[PDB]
């Protein structure tokens, strides 16, 4: 009767962590808001340069919470998965 | 007289001179003599003849007299030399205006492609393969289209993509693999490959998401290719869109299974793809009003997900989405293959008719940017479905649509998908945005990366090291900014006292 029904439905949907509130999760803010080191005028004037870094275990955390976490160790501290960083942008 | 003649005249009294010594003269004039005669035909007019003769002779392709000139301009003494400077210059010039006037981009690549090839072939025939011509057509190649800065790389890719979609014209797997491989030997010069793999990966996804390619292990040779000479992270990503099309497959099957003990209802046939956020592009998601039908098979689905894989959260991308409309009209019965945003305004013409812009943008809500073009089809381009009141090329305001009655068309399975796999200027600018605004990391992640290798550095010694490591320019402006932040946030320092020297500084 209908002049159009659907035969088939193609749908597509990304997945991401969920991590409680999704938090900084190194500093444990938010992710998309300042972060410590630069939420903080300490002698680090740079939250213009402060954004989601994306690593191959997909969590994401604040370029800054991280760039840090990588002097001392070097895997994605929630995943094991060595750190290696593959997209940044909120 | 001309070049090609006059190099033939020469070619001629060599000969006789040469032939002469035989006959009536002493074998040991043959030395000075021909010297005499190659100093004073060829020495003494190198520049003279090349000046004027060599640029017409490329250009028309004159092959015989191209080798004619090679070998006699090699017996000289700088004559290989000279003969070199001129046909860089030439390959250059000719070059430059292939790649720099923005109204000619359309062009840009296959010219370029097809350009490579006249040089190439001239090289083999012409000049008998000499390694030094090799050097310096490559080594000046690279050094023409990058006086363009990110246009080469992005088109090389619009080129790439336009040879894996749908078509005819690629019907060959012999010949598929060269057009690529030619494809991949002029990739090789670009500078700012991250531009490539930009608008590469987002040509995929639209690729691997709506609407087949060519060939799935064409498809594949492609990124075996850019790993190699190119890197095993610059590749990274895309290797994982395609896992995850291979792991969207998997679950399916058992959303199905399971799906199946349930003595079913549902009339729609679903398919879901799951894509990892941090391999894919970033996508802008849009809040639409899906028929509760819908909503349903999405619930279902996202529930048997989120178990059997917990710890994760999903967020559909409409945009992304497309389907299968049954319609039901006059002298047919014809099916659709359309967007999401396609389906929802057709269907309001089931228990409707007759319908003004307006009344559309609030009863499914798409947005102004998208509803135009989205609407701009089903009527405008090509005119077959919906009918536009106050007609016209664009979509206003009022403008009423109605639904057709036509449909002639000898087919059943119609794509009106097309408006799915275009780029928009927003999409290009925004898509080149994200990788200027990429770079600054890449710079500063780098910088740090290698920081760490060698305790202390010298500046000039680094601008060096980053040259091999990015894949791209690094302006002396950005560099320098960049070591600001760093010494700033504590990641460096310079110490010894002299600006040309760096110290890492856990
Ligand atoms: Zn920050
Ligand atoms: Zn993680
Ligand atoms: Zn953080």
């Amino acid at each position: 009767k209908k002049r159009f029904e659907v035969k088939k439905w193609n749908a597509v949907a990304l997945w991401a962590w969920d991590i409680v509130v999704d938090n900084c999760a190194i500093c444990r803010n938010h992710i998309m808001d300042l972060c410590i080191e630069c939420q903080a005028n300490q002698a680090s004037a740079t939250s213009e340069e402060c954004t989601v870094a994306w690593g191959v275990c997909n969590h994401a955390f604040h370029f800054h919470c991280i760039s840090r976490w990588l002097k001392t160790r070097q895997v994605c501290p929630l995943d094991n998965r060595e750190w290696e960083f593959q997209k940044y942008g909120h | 007289r001309e070049v090609p003649e006059y190099l033939n005249h020469v070619s001629k009294r060599l000969e006789e001179e040469g032939d002469r010594v035989i006959t009536y003269l002493d074998h040991s004039t043959q030395k000075p003599l021909i010297a005499c005669v190659e100093k004073q035909l060829l020495g003494e007019h190198l520049t003279a003849i090349l000046q004027k003769g060599l640029d017409h002779l490329l250009d028309e392709n004159r092959v015989p007299d191209l080798a004619q000139m090679y070998q006699l301009f090699s017996r000289v003494r700088g004559g290989q030399q000279a003969l070199l400077q001129h046909w860089s210059e030439y390959i250059k010039t000719f070059g430059t205006a292939i790649v720099i006037n923005p109204e000619k981009d359309k062009d840009m690549v296959q010219d370029l492609l097809d350009f490579k090839d006249k040089v190439d072939h001239v090289i083999e025939v012409c000049f008998q393969k000499n390694e030094r011509f090799v050097n310096l057509m490559k080594e000046s190649f690279e050094t023409f289209i990058n006086k363009r800065p990110n246009k080469p790389a992005e088109l090389i890719a619009k080129h790439v993509d336009s040879k894996l979609r749908a078509g005819n014209k690629e019907a060959t797997d012999e010949e598929l693999e060269r057009t690529l491989d030619k494809i991949m030997i002029l990739f090789r010069f670009i500078h700012g490959k991250d531009v490539f793999e930009a608008f590469y990966k987002k040509d995929l996804a639209k690729r691997l998401l709506v609407g087949k390619s060519a060939s799935v292990d064409a498809e594949k040779s492609m990124l075996s290719k850019l790993k190699h000479e190119c890197g095993a992270a610059f590749t990274s990503k895309l290797e994982g869109m395609f896992k995850d099309m291979e792991l969207s497959k998997d679950i399916m099957v058992h959303f199905k299974q399971h799906m199946q003990n349930q003595s079913d209802s549902g009339p729609i046939d679903l398919t879901v793809n799951i894509l990892t956020m941090g391999y894919w592009p970033t996508y802008t998601p849009m809040e639409v009003h899906l028929t509760p039908e819908m909503i349903k098979l999405q619930e279902v689905f996202k529930a048997f997900y989120l178990g059997k894989h917990s710890g994760r959260k999903l967020q559909w991308q409409t945009t992304l989405g497309h389907a299968v409309l049954k319609a039901e009209f006059k002298e047919g019965k014809k099916e659709f293959q359309v967007s999401l945003f396609q389906t929802l305004v057709l269907l309001m013409f089931n228990e409707g008719d007759g319908f003004s812009f307006e009344e559309i943008k609030m009863a499914t809500g798409i947005e102004d940017s998208e509803l135009r073009r989205t609407l701009q089809s089903l009527a405008c381009g090509k005119a077959r479905v919906l009918i536009k009141s106050p007609k016209g090329k664009e979509v206003e305001d009022g403008d009423k649509f109605i639904f057709n009655g036509e449909f002639k068309h000898k087919l059943f399975r119609i794509k009106i998908n097309q408006i799915q796999m275009k780029e928009t200027v927003e999409e290009q600018v925004s898509t080149t945005e994200r990788v200027f605004q990429d770079r600054q990391y890449q710079i500063d992640a780098a910088i740090v990366r290698i920081m760490k290798m060698r305790k202390t550095l010298g500046h000039n010694l680094l601008v060096s090291e980053l040259y091999n490591q990015l894949k791209f320019p690094v302006k002396p402006g950005d560099l320098k900014k960049r070591i600001e932040s760093l010494i700033d946030r504590d990641y460096m320092e310079r110490d010894k006292d002299n600006p040309n020297q760096y110290h890492y500084v856990a």
